[PDB]
């Protein structure tokens, strides 16, 4: 598995993203969730 | 030592890997990241936001509860001590040195 | 109306405000808040200023939770918002108050 | 006035507590009502 945003192979948790479930690393998935706050 | 009701807990470790044995710090620390991070909320491995201009040997900052503004390279350690926003403990993780 | 979630007979109402000060003027719900507390709270029963119990691990912008009916477990730092949605215990509406985050 | 338990001076309602009338802030007095 690889992060759609940062291309990392190493994360403690694969997270939801624009490209699908489990598509972002833990850091990018948390940034994404922050971005989607309204 | 205390900001309002929040206690400031400095903990010094033998190495960053030692934090893996610590409950509940081990479920909030993201060990794959470069540079010390803080959490803006309670979530799995939530310590991901970059602390600004971090002092040497700082490993991370964990707020035990509540939420705060979550941005990269915006808040210094000293700013973060004022941003508990209801957390009862702010844990500040340090790598020991021998000087 | 159509996008609103339900849990059993209970409807989940997410109402958004500019700030907690706006809620002070919101009848008939302001009377249940305790505006001196830090961090979002939920009520264990119906009574004035009843929303004092601290929600655990809250998400950003959550300002409080008001169950309009019945009673439930009343503890600090024990129940997350998701647990609370299963704790209506007969309430017909769960009002969840949010602070607007400017995009 | 100050809450005998948490020491706040701000509360929407002073409540009775084991130490005396109106000695608890709103939250502390609701917690006290809960624990008998
Ligand atoms: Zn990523
Ligand atoms: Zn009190």
């Amino acid at each position: 598995r690889r992060c759609a945003n940062c291309d990392t192979t190493s994360t403690p948790l694969w997270r939801n993203g624009p490209r699908g479930p489990k598509s972002l690393c833990n850091a990018c998935g948390i940034r994404f969730k922050k971005e989607e706050r309204r | 030592e205390r900001v309002g009701d929040m206690r400031i807990v400095n903990i010094t470790f033998s190495d960053i890997n030692s934090i893996k044995n610590f409950q509940p710090f081990s479920q909030y620390f993201d060990f794959t990241l470069t540079g010390p991070r803080y959490n803006g909320n309670i979530a799995q491995f939530a310590m991901i936001w970059k602390i600004k201009n971090p002092p040497h040997n700082l490993l991370g900052v964990f707020f035990d509860n509540n939420t705060r503004d979550d941005e990269d390279d915006k808040y210094t350690l000293e700013e973060l001590k004022q941003m508990g926003n209801g957390a009862k403990n702010m844990y500040i993780f340090w790598q020991y040195e021998q000087k």
